[PDB]
Order: structure tokens, then C-alpha cells, then sequence
């Protein structure tokens, strides 16, 4: 299958990848307004599958340690909005057997909305008052099969975002936890071994966003 | 199969906004009949390898939008309402407003009686969003029209900086390029935000940091980019002098300088006269009453052919190291943490980390873009960058130079394009009063007795000719001279810039103002009164994409149309993505893009708006005469068109320029109609045109280098990233600037392992050599008089060694360097009442004004409101949480934001007083979006730089109040 693997140790918060997302699939631009922060859109959303999350932390001397943090489904390799989907209807949350994508159809509509988000451990799952449709990222499954990077990947310019096979995701990340550790000791992987998003964070995750790891 | 790209035309083209110029690929409709379905990165392209911020990537948004402008609007005086009109109505009236305007104004000749031929009733604001070919077909259109107040973004933010460039290398240009950081060991980021305003650029930066590179940010905030970086130190708004001044102090005590580099390369050796002294503040030859210098005090020790006498041993206690080393002396780590406001600690780090390229076998490169560098000793604090530069030999080497980072997309370009009053294209000057002859023009060039030194602006006749040929190709040159308008010798250069063309206006003096691709109504310091002003106008063509500020200025807050009497056309142009032409990025690499979709509605591209707005000016004074019509009628305009359309690909062949007739130039024939392929084969003779003298060789007989899309590079240009066949950049292809500073007199480069040049065979392989020449037979800085670095400038207003006077007028009583507290070369208020320093900055979503941008629901969705940073310290003091509404007031006006309280935004300590910075972005205004606010420009001074003629945008006295609501 496929793998994100996310160095938020490189991350500019230029949010490119916010922007490409809604590019790419055409969504809507939310209502938003200024509440004393960056952030916006405050939160995920049915037409935002995508928002980067900003943490101010204090440190000892100038400046402060600002935590970025672009928030997407995990494509977790055992999915438990599909377990909890299936209870009510098979076909609503389907997994990709190719890419590992983790994908919800239009027949999420069918089943318990509150209950698949509830389910999921990183808080991902977002319903449409209208429709009751669930919505996330799709992890760009039609770009990747006919070849091409996700549009958040292709558009991150820092080398934040990066995208490929499992096996050679791992083998980086675990290649880059070590070299990013020598500047950043906390550096640790984003539940590595149970997600096809792969995020190192530069200290705490749970700084980083209180559903970062499950 | 993808079904949304399915059936659509793939073209290339270049973003829009920053001087960057990140690829993009368009998929358009009914394979190119239809509208965009599609905008994203282009992948092939090597600067940013399809990567693309929020503003490239969401170009698609600004393209395909519903409420762009879809024809011509007319406004009549005292109108309350726009009328939709046809193109042939909307330059029809605006080609007789032209005219009426300038039989009425035009002046033959001044009141000393030298000949002029001049409209002074008329000006021109814009732009560097234009294409290459649009900006040099504008500025030539106003020209033979008569104009002499024509300016552009450039005044505003690089001007002010340029002068420190071409005084220290030879030219105003960022001396390296994009990938090029990449090769740097130690990136210096002072008065840039590169994350948020280059973003791409942090591709190269953090592979310089994956190569072992230090990344320093050097700002009085903590940014997006200070989060990156390894070393965040906090600067004291205008304390820059100080920090550099220190840094040149630390590298000549630790002899960290690169001494082969610095005696063959810099001015190091040049004996300076007796005549030169500083003492108290003040240079020799201070005149106190006129507050100016004799420069003349400030003159080399010539010898007997007129070239300045050199101590090659450095020992002569007047060569200008020698100088330099007592000049700088003053700056000790103490006085420099004391002003600076950064600890010792730090300033010790930063200075150990960065000389360290004083190493051939290291790189370093000083990025900066506008930071605060607007006011009077911005240019001086550039000088020391460069001198710093020059010292450690950072200039012509890869992960080196000088990275002046352009703002706008062409803003390289329409500078090129000489879109300022004192310019003509390739940088030949806008002719005074005093100038009445071509002869006289062409013997104000400095000429040079040095065997070694090339000075090749010796060549400027061949380009000032082959550019009066380019215009008026029926007419000798000397002739064609008296066409074109002249300046007043007398007058004060300045008076013909940005700043006073507002004063001019609020004055009333101009009947006719063309805002093209600009909005200062948003862009211009003191907005209230510039919005006023603009009610002076009899005349305005707005030429932009969206109704805005400028255009609707007539509607705005507490302006009532019935008493205002200005005639307003709006002229709704077409997006960088619906026309094909050229922009010049900030490594003046000159990119040719294409057509994706055709101009929306009744859009059309600027350069159909203006051929055809001045072809009506042209038939008007072909059937009623008038004023002098000679340059008007005799303007050679066939060569700008194709199929009855303004055509990119030929004006673009006229700027590189053709031989007029059979010419031997450069022991070579050259058949006439064929292309000039290079500005070393151009003439004075008439035999050669070229609208721009640079661009010769960018389209050739080999074709349209511009558009050029090859990745083709030796090892040793993959190596360090020249990629010499993907577009084509002036001057001649030479990707680094100064290369010959790179390599010894054999040839040999200090750094191997990242060669720009390299003598072999008797050939420089790598590069483009910027000066031909055998290793050590010439000095490596060709556009200079005398060939050298120049770490002593004599043509500096201030002085030839950068010297800290305060900047912040109000807060500041105390310089610890010398008696001079203020520029003694260069009348702020300060009332009490506005205790707090209030500056203006970016963020990475918004562009410029937000005329763009504040029509893009992505990026309002992200940045959807006007916002205030404070500190927690000014938070606390003014009882204002994070979220309030506070009101920011100053002498020129008023506005609410959103707090944003941070510990990013730190108090200043000035002289034992906690001194507290209020940030604001100046993306927003009254049009769009709903609840987005103002500018903030609505608070700035146009109390004006007396130097430079750029007002204060980065440090003006505010207050900051809370805004109660209901409890
Ligand atoms: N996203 C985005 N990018 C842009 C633009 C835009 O509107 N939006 N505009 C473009 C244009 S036209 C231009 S000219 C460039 C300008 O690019 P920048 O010069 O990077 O722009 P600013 O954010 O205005 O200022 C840069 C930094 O200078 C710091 N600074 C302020 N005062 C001082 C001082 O005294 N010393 C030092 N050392 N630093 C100081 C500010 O805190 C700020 O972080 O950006 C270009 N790119
Ligand atoms: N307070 C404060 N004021 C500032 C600054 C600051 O830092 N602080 N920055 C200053 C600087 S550095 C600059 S450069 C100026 C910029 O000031 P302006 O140039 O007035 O700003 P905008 O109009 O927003 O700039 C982009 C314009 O280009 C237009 N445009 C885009 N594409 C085209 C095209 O194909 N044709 C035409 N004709 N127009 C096109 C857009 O619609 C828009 O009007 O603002 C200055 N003002
Ligand atoms: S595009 Fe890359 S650098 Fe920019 S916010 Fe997204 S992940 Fe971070
Ligand atoms: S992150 Fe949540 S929504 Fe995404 S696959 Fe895992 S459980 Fe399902
Ligand atoms: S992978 Fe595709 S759907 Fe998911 S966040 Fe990135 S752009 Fe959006
Ligand atoms: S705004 Fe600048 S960095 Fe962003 S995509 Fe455009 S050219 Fe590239
Ligand atoms: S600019
Ligand atoms: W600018």
C-alpha cells in the first residue's frame, strides 16, 4: 500500500496544502472569521478535509517554539470507522486494497454519523448537516492510481510532506526521527506501525493537537 | 484516467504574484476553447519542482471568479454609479481626455529655454504585475506621449536599496538566484520574511540546513520563517547599522576576511586623499547650513593616467581597509547588544557562525527584501551587507552574493522596462534639461585608464542609439534624442517620484492620473489623504482585474459622489493565465508562459488596453494636430503587432532587438532583418535597434531562450544548480553575478567542489563568465568605473562607510557611536498621545493590497479579517485579551482589528523604557470581504524620507485601544 510521511520539523505553515486540497476537489471556503489566531478554519469540516493547526509553546530565551500541525484522516491500516460503519451498512466505509486508502461513500448517509466520528480515535469524521454524508481526505485515491502525488504532497514546498510505497515511507521516516532528534531530542513517529499518515512530531504530539496520536 | 483533467489542454505558465516564479501548469477546457478547470504546480520546472504556496495554488480561484470585471465602467463627475460601456466608447473618451490634457500642458521648452517637450499634467502609476513586453510597450507609450512622472512598486521597497548594489557590485540586482541558496553553508535571513513573502524559497534554504547550512533569522518578530531557522535573534526596529557595523568590526579583529579575495577583488588596495576624515558623526566636507557633502573631499589619490593609486600590500594607512579597520572599530559587541537589544550571547554566535565563510571552502548569502530599509540609511545598511559580502568573498560564489529578494512577479522586469522617472529601459537615464544633445548625453559615462578595468557601461552609446532606433527606426538617433521627454536639471530628482506625484496631486496639479495594474488608494502611506487627493483628478484610468479601492475611491468611506468631480474609466484586464509574454523573477530569470483559457468576458490582456488606447491618441492628433505630434506619429508600433492583436512574441524579438541593415560588428557579418544575438553586437551607428540593451540574446535566431524548458546541465551545473538552459536570465545567460571573483588569477575556483567558472582549455566552463578576458587580465566587477567590490563607495549621500544614525525618531535621545543622533544628510510629531510603534508587514496568504487575494474565498477562509499582534507585556498594560476588537489610531487616522496577543511580538528596552511594537497587516480594504476592514495604511505618514521620497510604512506612532462591546 501507500504511505504520508509528514516531517513537521520542516513545516513554514505557508498552508499550500489547505488551499491545494479545496483546489483539487473544488470545495467551498467556510465562513470564517479572526478570533485572535492564524488557524482558520478553526476545525475540520464537510468541506474542509484539511486545516493546519497553530500552538504557540513558550521557551527559555527569544521567540517561542510554534507547533504546526496540517490535520488529515490517518488511512489507519485497520480502520475502526469501517468497523463501526459496518455495523449499519457494509459499503459506506470501503478500504482500497491497492493504495490502503481508507474511503467513505455515499451511503455513509445510511448510517450512524455521531457514532463512526466517535469511533474514530483522531477525531477525523465530519457529517453534513444537509446530506448526513461523512466526509475526510481521501488520501487524493484517483490522483494516485493514475500516477500522481496527493495535491497537498505535490504542492508542500518545504519537504514537509512526503508520499510513496510503506516500505520505503518507513525507512525514511525512521532515517529522518534520527537525524531530526539530533536538534529536536523529543522527536518521536505518529503511531508508525497502525497509520498510512506518518507524522514526526518535533516534541509531545499532544502539543501538537490533543488528537495528534490516538 | 482522471476525468477532471480529461479532454483539457495542458500549457505551462508562471505564478502571478511573487518574484519567486514557481512553475504552474493550466488545464483548460474543450482542449484550450473553454474556461481553466485546473491550476497547479508544474513539476518539470527546477525552481520549484511543482510545489506551490496558497496564493500559486490558488490561482485557479482568481482566474475563474464571478467577480472579476467583465467590461469597461464609466463614472461621469459628481456620478453615484457606474455605467457599462463598450471598449471602443472607453478609449475613444480616454484617448481625447489624453490629448485635451496635453495641447493644454505640454511645454517645448522650460523657463531656462532648454528644450523639454514635456507633459507635466499627466502621470502613471504601475506596474510591476504586467509582462515584460507590456511594461517596455507602456513606458514607451507614455513617453512619446510626454510624460515624466511614470512610477511603480519598484520606488516603494527596492529603490531605496539598489543605489547600495550598483555602488558596491556594479549593478542593483539580486546577485545569485533561488536554487543557488541551496549551496550556501550559512543563510542570514535581516529584514525578510522569506517563509511567509518567498515561500518556495525555503525549499533551497532547508536543503542548505540538510548540507550541514547555520539558518539565521535576524527580525524584532518571531515568523513562520524564525520557526525554521536554527538561530531566531530579536532586532530593535532600526538598529541594523549597529548589528552589521559590528559583524564588519568582528570579522577585520579576527582576520576572518579572505585576504587573496579582498586584495585583488575589493577596493581594499585604492589609496583614499588626504582629503578624507570622519570625526563626531560628520564625514570631511559637511556643509551644515545645506546639510549635504562635498563628495569631492571623499576622492581616491590618483596617479598620473587618472586611475586610483593602490597599495597592493594593504599597509598605506589610507587604503581603504586600513580605513575601514579604524572606521568600524567604534562597534564593540557591548554598544552593539546595548542598541540592538540582542544579548552578547547571541550577537558572538551570529558572528562566529557567518564570518566563518570567510573560508573559500565556505559559502554565506545575506537575504533581505524591504524589512525596514524605506527610510534615509536603508541604502548604508545594504552598503554593509555587500561590504560584509565583499570581506568574507561571498560575491560571485555559489551559496553566496547578495540575495535582494524582488517583490512582485516582474517587478525585475518593469524596472528593466524603466517604469520609474529617472529611467529609460536597460537603465539608461530619463535625459535632463542640460542634456540637449545626444553627444552630451553619451559624455556623462565614466570613462577608465586601468588596461584591467572593462567598464562596460563605455558601450552605453550602442544601447541608448540601437533604443532610439528600436522606437523611431526612420529617424537618426540624434534626431529621434529631441522626441522623448527631459527632466529639469535644476529640480530635485525626487520631485518626479511616488510620494510627490500625491503631493502634486493633493495640490491639485494633475488633471490626469493612469492607476494601471496598481491600487493606491490601499498601497499608498496615508491613505485618507490620498483618497482625498484623488478627488483633485479631472481624469482617472483605473486598468486591474476587480473593482476596488483606487477604482471606487469616489464611493469610499465618507466620500460623497455628488462633490466629487473626477471622471473615472475602469479597464477590467485579463489574468497572467489568459495571456502569453514574459516575467523577470528575482534571480532575473526571464520566463516565457502561455495562454491557458482566452481573456474572460470582455477582459483584455494590458497590452491590446494600451496599443489601442494609443493608436486613438495617434489617429485624434493625425486628423486635429496639436501639440508637438512628431514622437506620437513617427512611433514604430507594427513591430508591437500580429493579426491585429498586440503581440508578445514580436515586441519581445524588438526589445532583444534585429540588425536594420548588412553589419560587420565583432570581426562577424550580420545579415539585416536577422537577430542581434548578444548586446556586445550592437552599435551606435544606427545599424542596430533594441528596446532593451539586456535583453539582447534572450530571443535569437536559435529562437525564444526565454522559452526554454531544458534541464540539460554538465556535472559541475548540476552541482550547484545554474540549470543554463531552462528559460534565460540577463545578462547573457550568467546565472551568478561576478563569477570572476569566484576563481584566482589562474582561473582556479577558491571552491572546487561548487565552481560557477573554471578556466579550461582556454575556455570558462560552468557559468556564462560575466566579463570576457584570459584569468587575470581584467578586474571582476565589469560594470564598475574602476572594476573593483567597493568596500569604500564615495557616490553614498551619507558617506562612503555606513554609519548608525537612529531611525526611530520618537523613542530614541541617545547614539552611543557618535555626537550625530540622526541623519545629518536627511519632522515626525511624535505626540504622546501615540506612545506605541506601530509597523506593517505581511502574511503568506494575502498579496499586497488584498485587491487580488481578499476575492480568493480560500485565502480569506484562512486570513479572513484585519488583526493586531501585540505583545502579552502591552496586552496586560492596555487590558486587551486575545479576540478583542481594539481600535489602532494615529495623527493621520483610525481602525479597528483582532487582537492577536503573542509572545512572537517582545517590548523593546530603550534606554531604560520597556518600548512596545504593534503589528498589522495591510492586505485589507472597505471593498471586499465583508467585515475584513481597512488598510492600515489609514494610519501611516506621508511625511516623506527627504532622501530617498519613500514615506514610513515599517515604524509610525500609534495607539492601541480596547473597542468595549456589552458585557
Ligand atoms: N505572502 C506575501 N508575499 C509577498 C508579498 C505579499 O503581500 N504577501 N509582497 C511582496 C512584495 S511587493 C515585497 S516588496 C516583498 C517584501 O518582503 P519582506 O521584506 O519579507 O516583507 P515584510 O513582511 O513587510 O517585512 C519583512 C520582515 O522585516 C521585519 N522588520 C521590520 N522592521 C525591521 C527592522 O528594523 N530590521 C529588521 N532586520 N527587520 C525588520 C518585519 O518584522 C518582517 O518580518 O514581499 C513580497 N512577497
Ligand atoms: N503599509 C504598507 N504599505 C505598503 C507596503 C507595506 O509593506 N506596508 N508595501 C509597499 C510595496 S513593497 C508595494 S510593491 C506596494 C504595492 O501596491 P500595489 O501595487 O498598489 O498593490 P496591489 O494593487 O494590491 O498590487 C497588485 C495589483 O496588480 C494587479 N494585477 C494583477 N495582474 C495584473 C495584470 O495582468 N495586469 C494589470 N494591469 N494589473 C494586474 C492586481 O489586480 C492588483 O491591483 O505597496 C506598498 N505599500
Ligand atoms: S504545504 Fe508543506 S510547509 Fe506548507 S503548511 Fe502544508 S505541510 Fe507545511
Ligand atoms: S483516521 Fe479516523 S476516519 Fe481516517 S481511517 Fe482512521 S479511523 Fe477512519
Ligand atoms: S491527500 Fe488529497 S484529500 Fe487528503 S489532505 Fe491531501 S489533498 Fe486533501
Ligand atoms: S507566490 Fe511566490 S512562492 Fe508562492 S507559488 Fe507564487 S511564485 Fe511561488
Ligand atoms: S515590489
Ligand atoms: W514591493
Amino acid at each position: 500500500g501507500k504511505m504520508f510521511f509528514v516531517d513537521l520539523s520542516r513545516c513554514t505553515a505557508c498552508r499550500g496544502c489547505q488551499i491545494a486540497c479545496k483546489q483539487w476537489k473544488n470545495l467551498p471556503a467556510e465562513e470564517t472569521r479572526n478570533t485572535g489566531s492564524h488557524q482558520n478554519p478553526p476545525d475540520l469540516s464537510y468541506v474542509t478535509l484539511k486545516t493546519v493547526r497553530f500552538t504557540e509553546k513558550s521557551r527559555k530565551g527569544p521567540g517561542i517554539d510554534w507547533l504546526f500541525f496540517p490535520e488529515q484522516c490517518r488511512h489507519c491500516v485497520e480502520p475502526p470507522c469501517k468497523g463501526q460503519a459496518d455495523v449499519d451498512l457494509e459499503g459506506a466505509v470501503v478500504k482500497d486494497e491497492t493504495t490502503g486508502a481508507v474511503l467513505f461513500t455515499e451511503l455513509t448517509a445510511k448510517v450512524d454519523g455521531e457514532s463512526v466520528r466517535s469511533a474514530c480515535p483522531y477525531d477525523i469524521p465530519r457529517i453534513d448537516p444537509v446530506t448526513k454524508r461523512l466526509s475526510k481526505c481521501d488520501m487524493c485515491n484517483d490522483r494516485v492510481q493514475n500516477g500522481l502525488l496527493p495535491a497537498c504532497v505535490k504542492t508542500c514546498p518545504t519537504g514537509t510532506m512526503n508520499f510513496g510505497d510503506e516500505q520505503e515511507m518507513l525507512a525514511l521516516a525512521e532515517k529522518r526521527l534520527a537525524e531530526v532528534k539530533k536538534t529536536y531530542p523529543g522527536a518521536v513517529l505518529g503511531d508508525p506501525n497502525d497509520v498510512r499518515v506518518v507524522y514526526l512530531f518535533t516534541r509531545d504530539p499532544k502539543d501538537f493537537y490533543e488528537h495528534a496520536v490516538a | 484516467e482522471l476525468q477532471k483533467l480529461q479532454w483539457a489542454k495542458q500549457t505551462t505558465s508562471i505564478c502571478c504574484y511573487c518574484a519567486v516564479g514557481c512553475g504552474l501548469i493550466v488545464h483548460t477546457a474543450k482542449d484550450g476553447q473553454g474556461r481553466a478547470v485546473n491550476v497547479e504546480g508544474d513539476p518539470d520546472h527546477p525552481i520549484n519542482e511543482g510545489s506551490l504556496c496558497p496564493k500559486g495554488a490558488s490561482i485557479f480561484q482568481l482566474g475563474e471568479n464571478d467577480q472579476r470585471g467583465t467590461q469597461p465602467l464609466y463614472r461621469a463627475p459628481f456620478s453615484d454609479t457606474w455605467k457599462p460601456v463598450t471598449w471602443d466608447f472607453a478609449l475613444t473618451e480616454i484617448a481625447k481626455r489624453i490629448k485635451k490634457t496635453r495641447d493644454a500642458s505640454f511645454t517645448e521648452k522650460n523657463a531656462a529655454g532648454d528644450l523639454v517637450n514635456r507633459t507635466e499634467a499627466i502621470a502613471s502609476f504601475g506596474s510591476a504585475a504586467m509582462d515584460n513586453e507590456e511594461c517596455w510597450a507602456y513606458g514607451n507609450i507614455l513617453r512619446s506621449l510626454g510624460l515624466v512622472y511614470i512610477e511603480h512598486q519598484a520606488r516603494i521597497x527596492h529603490s531605496p536599496t539598489v543605489p547600495a548594489l550598483a555602488e558596491s557590485f556594479g549593478r542593483g540586482a539580486m546577485t545569485n538566484h533561488w536554487n543557488d541558496l541551496a549551496n550556501s553553508d550559512c543563510i542570514l535571513i535581516m529584514g525578510s520574511n522569506a517563509a511567509e513573502n518567498h515561500p518556495i524559497a525555503f525549499k533551497w534554504v532547508l536543503r542548505a540546513k540538510d548540507k550541514g547550512a547555520t539558518l539565521i533569522h535576524v527580525d524584532p518578530r518571531f515568523t513562520r520563517t524564525s520557526a525554521r531557522c536554527d538561530v531566531y535573534a530579536p532586532i530593535r526596529s532600526g538598529a541594523d547599522i549597529p548589528f552589521l557595523g559590528g559583524l564588519i568590526k568582528y570579522i577585520l579583529d579576527n582576520k576572518l576576511y579572505f585576504t587573496d579575495y579582498v586584495r585583488e577583488y575589493t577596493n581594499a588596495s585604492l589609496i583614499v586623499g588626504e582629503k578624507f576624515s570622519f570625526k563626531d558623526g560628520l564625514f570631511s566636507g559637511y556643509d551644515a547650513a545645506n546639510k549635504k557633502y562635498d563628495k569631492s573631499m571623499w576622492a581616491f589619490e590618483l596617479d598620473a593616467n587618472g586611475v586610483p593609486k593602490r597599495d597592493p600590500a594593504l599597509k598605506h594607512p589610507r587604503c581603504v581597509i586600513n580605513l575601514l579597520k579604524k572606521h568600524y572599530e567604534r562597534y564593540n559587541l557591548d554598544k552593539v547588544a546595548a542598541i540592538t537589544g540582542t544579548s552578547k550571547e547571541q550577537l558572538q554566535q551570529v558572528y562566529k557562525a557567518y564570518a566563518a565563510t570567510g573560508k573559500p571552502d565556505k559559502a554565506g548569502t545575506i537575504m533581505y527584501a524591504m524589512g525596514w530599509t524605506q527610510h534615509s540609511v536603508g541604502v548604508q545598511n545594504i552598503r554593509a551587507m555587500a561590504m560584509i559580502q565583499l570581506l568574507l568573498g561571498n560575491i560571485g560564489v555559489a551559496g553566496g552574493g547578495v540575495n535582494a529578494l524582488r517583490g512582485e512577479s516582474n517587478v525585475q522586469g518593469s524596472t528593466d522596462q524603466g517604469l520609474l522617472a529617472h529611467i529609460w529601459p536597460g537603465y539608461n537615464p530619463v535625459p535632463n534639461s542640460k542634456a540637449a544633445t545626444l553627444e552630451l548625453y553619451n559624455a556623462a559615462t565614466p570613462q577608465s585608464k586601468d588596461p584591467m578595468s572593462v567598464n562596460w557601461w563605455q558601450n552605453r552609446p550602442k544601447y541608448v542609439a540601437s533604443y532610439l532606433k528600436a522606437l523611431y527606426p526612420d529617424e537618426e538617433p540624434a534626431a529621434a534624442y529631441d522626441y522623448l521627454p527631459r527632466i529639469d536639471a535644476g529640480r530635485k530628482l525626487t520631485d518626479y517620484f511616488w510620494l510627490n506625484i500625491f503631493e502634486k496631486m493633493d495640490k491639485g496639479e494633475f488633471k490626469g492620473l493612469f492607476a494601471w495594474g496598481m491600487n493606491p488608494a490601499c498601497g499608498g502611506a496615508n491613505a485618507n489623504k490620498n483618497r482625498k487627493a484623488m478627488g483633485k483628478l479631472e481624469w482617472l484610468v483605473n486598468v486591474n482585474l476587480f473593482e476596488n479601492e483606487t477604482s471606487s475611491f469616489w464611493k469610499g468611506p465618507g466620500m460623497n459622489p455628488a462633490e466629487i468631480g473626477t471622471e473615472v474609466f475602469f479597464l477590467p484586464c485579463c489574468v497572467s493565465i489568459e495571456k502569453e509574454g514574459s516575467v523577470a523573477n528575482s534571480g532575473r530569470w526571464m520566463q516565457w508562459r502561455y495562454r491557458g483559457p482566452k481573456p474572460y468576458a470582455e477582459t483584455k490582456p494590458d497590452g491590446d488596453i494600451m496599443l489601442d488606447m494609443f493608436k486613438k491618441v495617434r489617429e485624434l492628433y493625425a486628423k486635429e494636430g496639436g501639440a508637438y505630434p512628431a514622437p506620437i506619429a513617427k512611433l514604430n508600433i507594427a513591430d508591437w503587432e500580429e493579426h491585429n492583436e498586440f503581440s508578445p512574441t514580436k515586441v519581445a524579438k524588438l526589445m532583444n532587438g534585429y540588425f536594420l541593415k548588412d553589419t560587420e560588428v565583432g570581426g562577424k557579418q550580420f545579415k539585416k532583418g536577422q537577430q542581434v544575438p548578444s548586446f556586445a553586437f550592437l552599435t551606435a551607428d544606427g545599424s542596430t535597434c533594441s528596446g532593451n540593451w539586456l535583453h539582447a540574446g534572450s530571443f535569437t535566431d536559435a529562437g525564444n531562450l526565454m522559452a526554454r524548458r531544458d534541464k540539460t546541465q554538465t556535472p559541475e551545473q548540476a552541482r550547484i544548480g545554474l540549470f543554463p538552459n531552462w528559460s534565460f536570465c540577463w545578462p547573457v545567460n550568467r546565472r551568478i553575478l561576478y563569477n570572476r571573483a569566484s576563481v584566482d588569477k589562474t582561473g582556479k575556483p577558491w571552491n572546487p567542489a561548487k565552481a560557477v567558472i573554471e578556466w579550461k582549455d582556454g575556455k570558462w566552463v560552468g557559468d556564462v563568465v560575466d566579463g570576457g578576458g584570459d584569468p587575470g587580465t581584467k578586474h571582476p566587477f565589469i560594470m564598475q568605473t574602476h572594476g573593483f567590490g567597493a568596500l569604500y563607495g564615495p557616490g553614498r549621500e551619507e558617506g562612503p562607510f555606513p554609519e548608525h544614525y537612529e531611525p526611530l525618531e520618537c523613542p530614541v535621545s541617545k547614539n552611543p557611536f557618535s555626537k550625530q543622533l540622526h541623519n545629518p544628510v536627511a519632522k515626525a510629531v511624535c505626540d504622546p498621545r501615540y506612545p506605541f510603534i506601530g509597523t506593517t508587514y505581511r502574511v503568506t496568504e494575502h498579496w499586497q493590497t488584498g485587491l487580488m487575494t481578499r476575492r480568493c474565498a480560500w485565502l480569506v477562509e484562512a486570513e479572513p479579517q484585519i488583526f493586531c499582534e501585540i505583545s502579552k507585556e502591552l496586552a496586560k498594560l492596555r487590558g486587551i485579551g486575545n479576540g478583542d476588537t481594539v481600535k489602532v489610531s494615529s495623527l493621520r487616522g483610525a481602525l479597528e482589528a483582532v487582537a492577536i496577543v503573542t509572545e512572537r511580538i517582545r517590548p523593546f528596552k530603550i534606554e531604560g523604557v520597556d518600548v512596545h511594537m504593534v503589528g498589522l497587516p495591510w492586505h485589507y480594504g472597505w471593498m471586499v470581504p465583508k467585515n475584513g476592514g481597512d488598510t492600515a495604511n489609514l494610519l501611516t505618514p506621508s511625511a516623506g524620507d527627504p532622501n530617498t521620497g519613500i514615506p514610513e510604512t515599517k515604524a509610525f506612532m500609534v495607539d492601541v485601544r480596547k473597542v468595549w462591546s456589552h458585557p
